[PDB]
């Protein structure tokens, strides 16, 4: 139920300004960033403001943040779901998110605004379907928007029927500093690029343990995925029958399903790390790397970032293999490998100098982050059966998948 | 400036118009006053091309309360306009309708509005159904008096599943007031 | 090629399953 | 300079000149306006706002831009009167107590020291019943001739035939062009 959406900027200027309802008046704008300011000078800043009887609930963009004004008592999820919509949208249209695109896409931008929501209801929200009635550079609007499916284009025709699928791997460790892994999760994405004639039904059939104990085949590697978050287009029913996951592909890359299910098994990369910082003279770090992953898999561009002190300055680093780097900027040790090999041991000896003079306040123990990223490796187990691709009119289908395994939330906590 | 920007606008050219209806957008974006060109805006209203009566209906409900005396002079304009064959036009003149904060205004777009309260286009019945639901939060009576309630009523037991919830939305929102 | 695991084929459908 | 394109465009016609659509509301300028325009006589209701259109004759664009008869659009003909060069007046013999109002409508807008260039154009409406006056009885009483500066022509236009609405563009065509 939101009154007004307005984009703000770093400095106070609103952008752009689209009210949906007239309640709230447009001054209001003006005494969100004092508020905002003494939010945050007290830690009290939220994205959800109150000026009074009137709310400001808007998320922060790369630039500028997208600021809602609304009195009434109107749904705080529907507002932060209609902004991410109007982020993906302005990203789908415009490259970058910043001032440079908003005062010089006004023209497409405030009639962007006016079509997606009227009276604080959005009613469009496709990027590649609102492209066919809103552009920069009008007929009438397509019949996909007034049928069912909303994001499927009819007429599509191309040369060839290829579809391209990602089945990208989030491997999230949450270690504490006592050696033990806390928050162990590992999130799915099978993000397809599906460029096909027409509108193919695709019907995904994958080794899902619940399918495969279904049909009697509950003996095999099953993906047991905890929660799995259909895309619009599969439909939710055919998935709560039989575990039918029948749905048309959008014309595009987007996410059609997301997988997540907690993991049980050892960290791929093992860390032994110790800290021998003496009392304001010097510094060790004794950072050893463990591989627990299998050895035909390469963690290509192997990142552990190894926080390093603050005020830490002519460093030495004593590793052996990969570039070692201390970045001011982020002040941290950048354990930089560009292939680790599964099962290999990577040793670091880390040395430091540090000020006489003791620093006035504490700083943190951040943890220590790594950016291990191994293509074609599936921790899961999770393997593509099948994809039904049907088409009124009949083509041979030429679907493609490929999958990758990367480091997610995986943080090592500090001693 | 000003001078400049009104001759312009009221000009035979519409190269000239264009650029002067961008300019007057990027004053009241930029934050200008520009409220007092509303009458000159006025009369460069009916314009075949779309890219400039989105801007002069935007630049009119943003410039509504401010001079509602001078808004008058709109409701033949936004009459013809809901008749027009593309369903686009259709819908923008029923948003711009009730986006229009006008006492004066909202009585005679009655007429309009259930006009095109039965029209086939999913995306014109859409638009009727939010303008129904601002209208009705702008003034209850009205809308009681215009019996649009049994309109909305039989709007969920039809076609169009987007026209369906936007209906249920705005039944939803006049019944929450 | 293409880093991140080069792509591979999809199937139909559980041939095995009828 | 060169006034080569001047006398190309002017070869084969480039003169257009406006015309106003000014009266009493219903007085058939809504529909003088379509059949001008189309060649029906379209049924419309009162004008609220305002009607702009086009007539393209004899190689000159007659803009045409009607004005409704309503009380509170009476004081609004003045916002037509800037970058106006024509103007018709359209009267309504078939309402014998309206005929004072439009008298007393159009003698206090062609008291206005900016129109003053717009000549003259009266439109006998309504041209269809028997208690439509004359094209001299309608000028004597509005007194046209009193009109200093004013060239001013009365045409009989009927609303359901269309009959001398020939004429009056002809007439409109010859005061506003003065060449052969
Ligand atoms: N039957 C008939 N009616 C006429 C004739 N001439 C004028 N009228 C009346 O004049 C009215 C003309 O209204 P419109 O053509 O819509 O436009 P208008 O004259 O400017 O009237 P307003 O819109 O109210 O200002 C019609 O409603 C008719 O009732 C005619 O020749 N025959
Ligand atoms: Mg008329």
């Amino acid at each position: 139920s939101a009154s007004a959406v307005y984009v703000l900027d770093l400095k106070g200027k609103v952008l752009i300004c689209r009210n949906y309802r007239g309640d709230v008046d447009m001054s209001e704008v003006e005494h969100f960033m004092p508020i905002l300011m003494e939010k945050e000078e007290e830690g009290m800043l939220s994205p959800i403001l109150a000026h009074g009887g009137v709310r400001f609930m808007w998320i922060k963009h790369n630039n500028l943040y997208l600021v809602a004004t609304s009195k009434k008592n109107a749904c705080v999820s529907l507002v932060f779901s209609f902004l991410y919509k109007v982020v993906q949208v302005f990203s789908e249209y415009f490259k970058e998110l910043e001032e440079e695109s908003i005062r010089d896409n006004f023209v497409i931008i405030y009639e962007l605004l006016d079509e997606l929501m009227d009276f604080g209801y959005p009613q469009t929200t496709d990027s590649k379907i609102l492209q066919e009635y809103i552009t920069q550079e009008a007929p009438r609007p397509p019949a996909t928007v007034t049928n069912a499916v909303s994001w499927r284009s009819e007429g599509i025709k191309y040369r060839k029927n290829e579809v391209f699928l990602d089945v990208i791997e989030a491997v999230n460790l949450l270690v504490s500093a006592n050696g033990n892994v806390l928050r162990s999760e590992i999130v799915g994405s099978i993000k397809m690029r599906v460029f096909l004639s027409g509108m193919p039904e695709l019907r995904l059939g994958l080794n899902d343990k619940v399918l495969f104990d279904n049909t009697g085949r509950g003996k095999s590697k099953s993906v047991e995925l905890e929660d799995v978050k259909f895309h619009q287009c599969v439909r939710l029913s055919r998935f709560e029958n039989d575990r039918t996951i029948s749905f048309i592909p959008p014309d595009g890359e987007f996410e059609l399903m997301s997988y997540r299910l907690n993991t049980h098994v050892k960290p791929l990369i093992w860390i032994e790390s110790v800290i021998e910082k003496h009392s304001h003279s010097r510094i060790e770090y004794m950072v050893k790397a463990k591989s627990q992953f299998k050895r035909r898999s390469t963690a290509n561009n192997v990142e552990i970032h190894i926080p390093v002190p603050n005020d830490a300055d002519s460093p030495k680093f004593k590793t052996t293999v990969g570039s070692v780097k201390w970045v001011p900027e982020n002040s941290e040790i950048v354990w930089s490998v560009k292939s680790f090999p599964g099962g290999k041991e990577y040793l670091m000896r880390a040395h430091f100098g540090l000020p006489s003079v003791e620093a006035e306040d504490k700083e943190g123990k951040p943890p220590i982050s790594v950016k291990f990223e191994i293509p074609y490796f599936t921790t899961s187990g999770i393997q593509v059966r099948y994809l039904k691709i049907i088409e009124k009119s009949g083509y041979q289908a030429l679907p493609w998948v490929r999958y990758i395994t990367q480091n997610g939330d995986y943080q090592l906590r500090t001693q | 400036e000003i001078f400049e920007l009104k001759a312009e606008l009221n000009s035979d050219k519409k190269e000239k118009k264009k650029e002067a209806v961008k300019k007057v957008i990027a004053s009241m974006t930029v934050g200008k006053d520009v409220s007092a060109l509303f009458p000159d805006v006025v009369n460069c209203m009916q314009t075949d091309n779309l890219e400039l009566k989105k801007l002069v209906y935007l630049y009119l409900m943003n410039y509504a309360k401010s001079q509602p005396d001078m808004a008058i002079m709109a409701v033949n304009t936004f009459v013809k306009d809901c008749e027009d064959p593309n369903p686009l036009i259709r819908a923008l003149a029923v948003r711009t309708m009730g986006c229009i904060r006008v006492d004066k205004i909202t009585e005679y777009l009655c007429e309009p509005l259930r006009k095109c309260l039965k029209d086939e286009d999913p995306y014109v019945r859409k638009t009727a159904a939010v303008c129904v639901a601002k209208l009705h939060d702008i003034n209850a009576q009205l809308v009681e008096d215009q019996g649009f309630l049994d309109t909305l009523k039989d709007l969920i037991s039809d076609s169009n599943p987007m026209v369906v919830a936007n209906a249920v939305a705005a039944l939803s929102e006049i019944a929450e007031s | 090629d293409r880093k991140g695991g080069s792509y591979s084929q999809a199937a139909g459908s559980d041939s095995a399953q009828s | 300079g060169n006034i080569f394109a001047n006398l190309f465009k002017g070869l084969f016609g480039k003169k257009e000149m406006r015309i106003l659509m000014v009266g009493l509301d219903a007085a058939g300028k809504t529909t003088i306006l379509y059949k001008l325009k189309l060649g029906e006589i379209v049924t419309t209701i009162p004008t609220i706002g305002f009607n702009v259109e086009t007539v393209e004759y004899k190689n000159i664009s007659f803009t045409v831009w009607d004005v409704g008869g309503q009380d509170k659009i009476r004081p609004l003909w003045r916002h037509y009167f800037q970058n106006t060069q024509g103007l018709i007046f359209v009267v309504d013999s078939n309402d014998r107590e309206r005929v004072n109002e439009a008298r007393e409508e159009l003698m206090r807008m062609l008291a206005e020291d900016e129109l003053r260039d717009a000549v003259l154009l009266v439109f006998a409406n309504k041209q269809d019943l028997p208690n439509a006056m004359n094209a001299a009885e309608i000028t004597d009483k509005l007194g046209l001739h009193s009109l200093r500066h004013r060239n001013w022509y009365i045409q009989a236009t009927c609303a359901t035939s269309g009959d001398g609405l020939y004429e009056g563009l002809d007439w409109l065509s010859n005061q506003l062009r003065n060449q052969k």
